[PDB]
């Protein structure tokens, strides 16, 4: 099981940004796919999470006009478009899959994409 | 929700140690489903236990999870050199997740 996220993303504030996270080697429908967000100082803060079967959500009510969480089961990717970018969005983010038969436990997580924040100088 | 936990804890090699996760709200129940996830160094996460004290495959067996009191718990019992790392614990209110603050253990 791994699970292949995108290279570090250089972004302006205001535009947008689109990242990923390659699952393989087992099925993809079968379990969920979470984000996280890793700032400096403030551990780990929910985003949400999504089943690839039916493409049904769950949002934190913080990162709801934030996060866009999505699939594509040929290429079994997931994805996460963070919007209206500013500084506090700078951060290094995950995905973690979840098995959710009888009980609700985390396994594989990714290596991390560095999110910068960085205006046009 | 605010999600406390302790600061940091120190045990010693083949000791016995145990991480705490309340909830601001009240006890932690069932339906909180505790999770708990070990961050070594380089940023490399990896899920250990979730459902209260349902263990993943591939987690060694020393980490177990249980209610103790009013609070979610995670019993390292003997703990390793490679378990140095932070532990971060995340409860569920009927819609999303929230995380805590972590609890950075330091093995002698
Ligand atoms: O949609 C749902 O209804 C009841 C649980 N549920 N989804 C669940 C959960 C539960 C826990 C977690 N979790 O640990 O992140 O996602």
């Amino acid at each position: 099981v791994q699970l292949q996220q995108s290279g570090a993303e250089l972004v302006k504030p205001g535009a947008s940004v689109k990242l990923s996270c390659k699952a393989s080697g087992y099925t993809f429908t079968s379990y969920w796919m979470h984000w996280v967000k890793q700032r400096p100082g403030r551990g780990l803060e929910w985003i949400g999470r999504i089943d690839p079967n039916g493409g049904g959500t769950k949002y934190n009510l913080k990162f709801k006009s934030k996060a866009t969480l999505t699939v594509d089961k040929p290429s079994s990717t997931a994805y996460m478009q963070l919007s209206s970018l500013t500084s506090e969005d700078s951060a290094v983010y995950y995905c973690a899959r979840m098995w959710y038969y009888g009980t609700y436990y985390f396994d594989y997580w990714g290596q991390g994409t560095t999110l910068t924040v960085s205006s046009a100088a | 929700a605010v999600v406390t936990q302790e600061s940091a804890l120190t045990t010693s090699p083949g000791e016995t140690v145990t991480l705490t996760c309340r909830s601001s709200t009240g006890a932690v129940t069932t339906s909180n489903y505790a999770n708990w996830v070990q961050e070594k160094p380089r940023h490399l996460f990896t899920g250990l236990i979730g459902g209260t004290n349902n263990r993943a495959p591939g987690v060694p067996a020393r980490f177990s999870g249980s209610l103790i009191g009013n609070k979610a718990a995670l019993t390292i019992t003997g703990a390793q050199t490679e378990d140095e790392a932070i532990y971060f614990c995340a409860l569920w209110y009927s819609n999303h997740l929230v995380f805590g603050g972590g609890t950075k253990l330091t093995v002698l």
